[PDB]
């Protein structure tokens, strides 16, 4: 008698949880139909307030109004620069937001920079101390700061001949530092609209207060911060004034990369916007082992491998020239069809890296 | 090398490419006959890792192109 039972009550059972089902899907149905009936509200941005219930508000890009907070909101945290949202029927004030994100800067902050390690990067013993120094120390450690009276440096700047990782070592700061990280190619940030770009950097500025500790990181600086078309001078000047901006307290800090330091406007290079310069020169001779020995590193070769015979060779080699010759050790190996790599490898890639350096016409190079 | 909007582009081209976790699986072909004229910037060993030189053809390359 209890199959019957066991099957009319597990019928039930699921007749009765696919109900709860269908009342879920029922439940989203009357939610989402109650959100249609919702209508969304003007966004804008705050001025000066007249009275105690007459505010002046800057609706986004459009035109400024004189309206008035709700009857509930706070009236002391309205000050000139808040977000607030206004209905369109009466425009006046509900729901003060706090910020825009600009999302832009979201994709600037939440960029994959690598694993890189102070490990994987080798050559620049003095320069990573130095940016450390700079940028690391200031944001973990400020109570030395603070108390012993050393105003920390806003930014730093680094110049140097391609391929010598500046990049890499931003990378590598991002990566370790447990913080919140700006990154934004500077020919980006240049926008066909009229004076966007400087609201862009603005809005990055003030997410990079709003977000502290936060570290913005500028590649190819000279983008915008070459010497004096319009529109980059007008958001250089932005940029002056806005990193001119950092109080003492704020933990943000700022690296500029450049290839060419020449071309930038001195008006960066003065001191109380960018005091302490960095340059990584072209790796030295244990640089250059230092850096092969890394580059090698994983990858899988027999024998003895003779760094010191190729760091003999490979003169004027970057660090992107020392990857280049171990990739082509490896596609030296895989032409092969050698499941390893040997020191013949290596050779030949030293070699034909060599001869495609005879290309690399570099143009000398001069600091700022 | 080094107007100021197409310094720019490729300035872009070149953090697009080299900067900031590239790769994944997209792989750049690059043509000009002017080489000479781009060297520091584009030409760095991390951003273009192979440069093939197309010589001008031989007796027998010649031969197998008529
Ligand atoms: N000292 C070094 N140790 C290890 N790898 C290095 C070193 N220097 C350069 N490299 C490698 O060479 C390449 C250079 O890339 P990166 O963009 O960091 O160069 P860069 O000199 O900072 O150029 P740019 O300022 O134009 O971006 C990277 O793949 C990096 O891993
Ligand atoms: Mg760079």
């Amino acid at each position: 008698k209890l199959l019957e039972h066991k099957e009319i009550d597990g019928r039930l059972k699921e007749l009765r949880e696919q109900l709860k089902e269908l009342t879920k899907q029922y439940e989203k149905s009357e939610n989402d139909l109650k959100a249609l009936q919702s209508v969304g509200q003007i966004v804008g941005e705050v001025l000066k307030q007249l009275t105690e219930e007459k505010f002046i508000v800057k609706a986004t890009n459009g035109p400024r109004y004189v309206v008035g907070c709700r009857r509930q909101l706070d009236k002391s945290k309205l000050k000139p620069g808040t977000r607030v949202a206004l209905d369109m029927t009466t425009l006046t004030i509900m729901r003060y937001l706090p910020r825009e994100v600009d999302p832009l800067v979201y994709n600037m902050s939440h960029e994959d920079p690598g694993n890189v390690s102070y490990s994987e990067i080798g050559g620049l013993s003095e320069q990573i101390r130095e940016l450390r120094e700079v940028i690391e120390l200031p944001l973990t450690n400020p109570e030395l700061f603070q108390r012993v009276g050393i105003i920390p440096p806003k930014g730093c700047l680094l110049y140097g001949p391609p391929g010598t990782g500046k990049t890499l070592l931003a990378r590598a700061v991002a990566s370790q530092l447990d913080c919140n990280f700006l990154k934004v190619v500077s020919s980006s940030i240049v926008d066909k609209y009229i004076g966007e770009s400087a609201r862009l950097i603005r809005e990055m500025f003030n997410y990079a207060r709003d977000h502290q500790p936060c570290i913005i990181f500028m590649d190819e600086i000279d983008a915008i911060g070459g010497r004096r078309d319009r529109e980059i001078q007008r958001t250089l000047m932005e940029l002056l004034n806005q990193m001119d901006g950092f109080d003492t307290l704020h933990r943000v800090k700022m690296i500029m990369a450049t290839n060419r330091p020449d071309t930038l406007d001195p008006a960066l290079l003065r001191p109380g916007r960018l005091d302490r310069k960095i340059h990584i020169d072209l790796p030295n001779e244990q640089a250059r082992l230092d850096i092969l020995k890394i580059h090698a590193g994983p990858i899988t070769k027999h024998g003895e491998i003779d760094y010191e015979a190729i760091v003999k060779l490979s003169d004027g080699f970057n660090g992107a020239d020392l990857r280049n010759v171990c990739t082509e050790a490896g596609m030296f190996a895989i032409r092969a069809d050698h499941d390893f790599v040997v020191q013949e490898d290596f050779m030949k890639a030293v070699r034909k890296v060599a001869d495609s350096k005879k290309l690399e016409s570099k143009l000398d190079y001069k600091p700022v | 090398k080094r107007d100021r909007e197409v310094q720019r582009t490729m300035l872009e081209l070149l953090n697009q490419l080299d900067g900031f976790q590239p790769n994944t699986q997209v792989k750049v072909i690059a043509a000009t006959n002017r080489v000479d004229i781009l060297d520091p910037a584009l030409l760095r060993s991390g951003r273009l890792d192979r440069k093939i030189e197309f010589p001008m053809p031989n007796e027998e390359a010649r031969a197998r192109i008529m």
